[PDB]
RNA sequence: AGGAGUGGAGCCUGCGGCUUAAUUUGACUCAACACGGGAAACCUCACCCGGCCCGGACACGGACAGGAUUGACAGAUUGAUAGCUCUUUCUCGAUUCCGUGGGUGGUGGUGCAUGGCCGUUCUUAGUUGGUGGAGCGAUUUGUCUGGUUAAUUCCGAUAACGA
RNA sequence: CAGCCACCCGAGAUUGAGCAAUAACAGGUCUGUGAUGCCCUUAGAUGUCCGGGGCUGCACGCGCGCUACACUGACUGGCUCAGCGUGUGCCUACCCUACGCCGGCAGGCGCGGGUAACCCGUUGAACCCCAUUCGUGAUGGGGAUCGGGGAUUGCAAUUAUUCCCCAUGAACGAGGAAUUCCCAGUAAGUGCGGGUCAUAAGCUUGCGUUGAUUAAGUCCCUGCCCUUUGUACACACCGCCCGU
């Protein structure tokens, strides 16, 4: 699907800050609750996570009218590749606090 | 029910081709012997349109295609 | 502004019915039998009941780190508000939800259905229940639908005791040509305490007690003491 | 793994098409032979 | 035995027909017909007329920073301020675009492939083992001549006992 | 004996619902579902939006209903009594209304209360009651169909959304063959809430108020259960089967 590479970025960068996401599966819905003052239309997380899904790097699930997405490890370490990020950064969900 | 086809309509509405241009951005700049450089293209007055984003020298008017600006 | 008590029981309510949902999709392949949310002003906790916890927890602690986390994001309420535990069922034999699950995940493996569904007959009558009764309805053999009916024990059906007396649970499962469906009911052993069964008896049921031996008495004695 | 029952078959296909075979089986359950 | 009625009138609403570009569709004795919680101006909408969009994941191949592609002012055009198309040039920067597979989405078809739920037989009083008795056997008694009850409710009789 | 009838005492000597077995139906639902198996379609779409129409179109038949055919009535005043419930909403825009002023009315302006035994609200309901006018005349019964105006909801009211005012004033004088429901606070009369709801009840689901005639039986009609009995039926009388 076609978007600003920014919004790529701030989705990707969302998720592996937290490790999980969800969507409320409304393609009208002007802006993701979440990624706000980043202008993201949920519609762009949709299509982000489903492509993410098809290559395996995130697992869902669908709840009553919502998405709900989980982070691979192959999904861990595709991320850091593609954010340049230090191998001594993790997602949240990876640290038991 | 089963559903009909009814396949008659215009022949085929045609979806606009962008044309290919081969090195637009020599076109915007004449060169002299000396050296110099002009800039042959009008700078749009907006903010953002300021340096590198061109106008459009339509045969009676100014356009910014970046900004839809639009002159005399 | 604040919403109305009714307004605030129904989305109470609402609440734990769609995440009695998530759980169960999430958890299904986990034994998963129940949730139970206890609200404190300080956090709300929720304890999920389910065969096995360290599938729930996951290695580490992962998954149930990734659940109280999705909730959060959910429902809306805030950080630090969100603490899952897992506890397992005193009894895994004597819950209709687990029984269920496990004859789905039986018959999900190619086991044959009239063995799955007596073994599991067995282990329920095995667990102490009065009674049982498990019905598999769908395409077994052909094109041509069918249903087959398993019981034993004690069972009721109408009136109030059906309540607190009978568990029930009704699961769907999908195989290679469509859909088959579970039942399964569990008739509850009278217990005095309320751990494994209903504290209060059948109401037909009456319990007259042995009178005690008595001394026959011959002649007049005063006893002073 | 636990995959055909004869007890099942022949209570299941005993006036099907496949009776005479699942009748055949459910003896050699029985008799050992 | 009666009361209020309906069937007659006007009107409101469903079902057939007949018209229509379409007058979307399920259901037809009780157990279809102010029923689908169906009181539809738009949406609902599933029908008809006309026009945009991809919200066609992913894999392989091609093309590509000498530009894959994106959007758009004016005039024409259109029901329309859909750059939908045409003239004109501008803008965007690898997110896409072309083929092959492979997916997705459907109030599309099958309730005579299914699950679940509901309705009906029937809310009537019915139903079934275990040991015993009778038959080569299928099967039968228990579950009955009779009184009683809303009731296989009970009393009684009793090769049946307890359930 | 099981139990039945009557009576005393007594608030009550049968309150009304919910749940409801074994077995089945090719009963309804794929148009409630991100329940679902197979087919069909997928960029000129059966996907999805936008604009305009249709679902309501009228020589005719059939059901569920509302209003009536009047005097045990209609109209105009006056007086006086309820109950069950709802109310400011994640997305989500849309709540119930007291009081003051303007208008003849539908309504419009202000300014307050209520997230509720707190405010609307002592819920001044309608039938009913007391007076006035009319006087067997399709009549001051009945209110269909139409004309001209005004106002509210909406982005939009034409094929009239709804509401208000003048005017118009149809059939209908109790209904054939046939047929429905009902045994006491019941039937019927009369209003009021909830659902649908931006606009909104001739439907449904509940609530009160006024309040009866008849019956304490039967198997005649209809239907369903038992027992005996006959069968060449067992896809079970919508059967089987004979002869041209
Ligand atoms: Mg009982
Ligand atoms: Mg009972
Ligand atoms: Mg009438
Ligand atoms: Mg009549
Ligand atoms: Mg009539
Ligand atoms: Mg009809
Ligand atoms: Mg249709
Ligand atoms: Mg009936
Ligand atoms: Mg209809
Ligand atoms: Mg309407
Ligand atoms: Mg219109
Ligand atoms: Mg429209
Ligand atoms: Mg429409
Ligand atoms: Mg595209
Ligand atoms: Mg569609
Ligand atoms: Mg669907
Ligand atoms: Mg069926
Ligand atoms: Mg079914
Ligand atoms: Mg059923
Ligand atoms: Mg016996
Ligand atoms: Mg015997
Ligand atoms: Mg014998
Ligand atoms: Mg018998
Ligand atoms: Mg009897
Ligand atoms: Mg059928
Ligand atoms: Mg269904
Ligand atoms: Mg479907
Ligand atoms: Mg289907
Ligand atoms: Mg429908
Ligand atoms: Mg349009
Ligand atoms: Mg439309
Ligand atoms: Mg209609
Ligand atoms: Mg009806
Ligand atoms: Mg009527
Ligand atoms: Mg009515
Ligand atoms: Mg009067
Ligand atoms: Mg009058
Ligand atoms: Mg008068
Ligand atoms: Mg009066
Ligand atoms: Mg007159
Ligand atoms: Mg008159
Ligand atoms: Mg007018
Ligand atoms: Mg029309
Ligand atoms: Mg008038
Ligand atoms: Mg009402
Ligand atoms: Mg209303
Ligand atoms: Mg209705
Ligand atoms: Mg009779
Ligand atoms: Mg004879
Ligand atoms: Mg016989
Ligand atoms: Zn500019």
């Amino acid at each position: 699907m076609l978007m600003p590479k920014k919004n790529r970025i701030a989705i990707y960068e969302l998720l592996f800050k937290e490790g999980v996401m969800v969507a409320k599966k409304d393609v009208h819905m002007p802006k993701h609750p979440e990624l706000a003052d980043k202008n993201v239309p949920n519609l762009h997380v949709m299509k982000a996570m489903q492509s993410l899904k098809s290559r395996g790097y995130v697992k869902e699930q669908f709840a009553w009218r919502h998405f709900y997405w989980y982070l691979t490890n192959e999904g861990i370490q595709y991320l850091r590749d593609y954010l340049h990020l230090p191998p001594e950064i993790v997602p949240a969900t990876l640290r038991r606090s | 029910k089963k559903r009909k086809k009814k396949s008659c309509t215009t022949p085929k509405k045609n979806k606009h081709k962008r044309k290919k241009v081969k090195l637009a951005v020599l076109k915007y700049y004449k060169v002299d012997e000396n050296g110099k450089i002009s800039r042959l293209r009008r700078e749009c007055p907006s903010d953002e349109c300021g340096a590198g984003v061109f106008m459009a020298s339509h045969f009676d008017r100014h356009y910014c295609g970046k900004c839809c600006l639009t002159y005399c | 502004v604040q919403i109305s008590k009714k307004r605030k029981f129904v989305a109470d309510g609402i609440f734990k019915a769609e995440l009695n949902e998530f759980l169960t999709r999430e958890l299904a392949e986990d034994g998963y039998s129940g949730v139970e949310v206890r609200v404190t002003p300080t956090r709300t906790e929720i304890i999920i009941l389910a065969t096995r916890t360290q599938n729930v927890l996951g290695e580490k602690g992962r998954r149930i780190r990734e659940l109280t986390a999705v909730v959060q994001k959910r429902f809306g309420f805030p950080e630090g508000s969100v603490e899952l535990y897992a506890e397992k069922v005193a009894t895994r034999g004597l819950c209709a939800i687990a029984q269920a699950e496990s004859l789905r995940y039986k018959l999900l493996g190619g086991l044959a259905v009239r063995r799955a569904c007596y073994g599991v007959l067995r282990f329920i009558m095995e667990s102490g229940a009065k009674g049982c009764e498990v019905v598999v309805s769908g395409k077994l053999r052909g094109q041509r639908a069918k249903s087959m009916k398993f019981v034993d024990g004690l069972m009721i059906h109408s009136g109030d005791p059906v309540n607190y007396y009978v568990d029930t649970a009704v699961r769907h499962v999908l195989l290679r040509q469509g859909v088959l469906g579970i039942k399964v009911k569990i008739m509850l052993p009278w217990d005095p305490t309320g751990k494994i069964g209903p504290k209060k008896p059948l109401p037909d049921h009456v319990s007259i007690v042995e009178p005690k031996d008595e001394i026959l008495p011959t002649t007049p004695i005063s006893e002073q003491k | 793994e636990l995959g055909t029952d004869p007890y099942e078959d022949f209570q299941e296909n005993w006036n099907t098409k496949h009776s005479s075979g699942v009748t055949r089986e459910l003896m050699r359950e029985l008799n050992g032979g």
